């Protein structure tokens, strides 16, 4: 008997494809998301800084009423 | 660019493993007489080349 190494009928394919799924996000939308979250941070920044200025004026009033 | 070097060296380690299984050598498989390939490939190689491909 002869027991060489042939392939059995022909093997399957091996892909030579360039895999580029191009994800993605449509970057003008990413500009929109970044500017939106950035402006939301600005509004929160405004609100907290002005409430803390109210409290810091209360600290001023404490030292003024405590001075003499 | 340190890491893709090592990824493709893992693949080239399978390459060196194939040369080991064919002739024995890690790198310096002489293996080729003028007059065709000597000491031919054993049974159980082509399927492994297929998986590697």
């Amino acid at each position: 008997v002869k027991q060489d190494m042939p392939p059995v009928g022909g093997y399957g394919p091996i892909d030579y494809k360039r895999n580029l799924p191009r994800r993605g996000l449509s970057g003008y939308s990413m500009f929109a998301v970044g500017i939106g979250a950035l402006l939301f941070g600005y509004w929160s920044m405004m609100r907290w800084n002005r409430e803390r200025r109210r409290l810091q004026i209360e600290d001023f009033e404490a030292r003024i009423a405590l001075m003499p | 660019a340190m890491t893709p070097f090592f990824w493709m060296f893992e693949e080239r380690e399978k390459m060196f493993e194939f040369y080991e299984r064919v002739s024995g050598a890690r790198m310096h498989a002489a293996y080729v007489r003028p007059g065709g390939v000597h000491q031919d490939l054993p049974l159980g190689l082509m399927d492994d080349i297929y998986e590697f491909s």
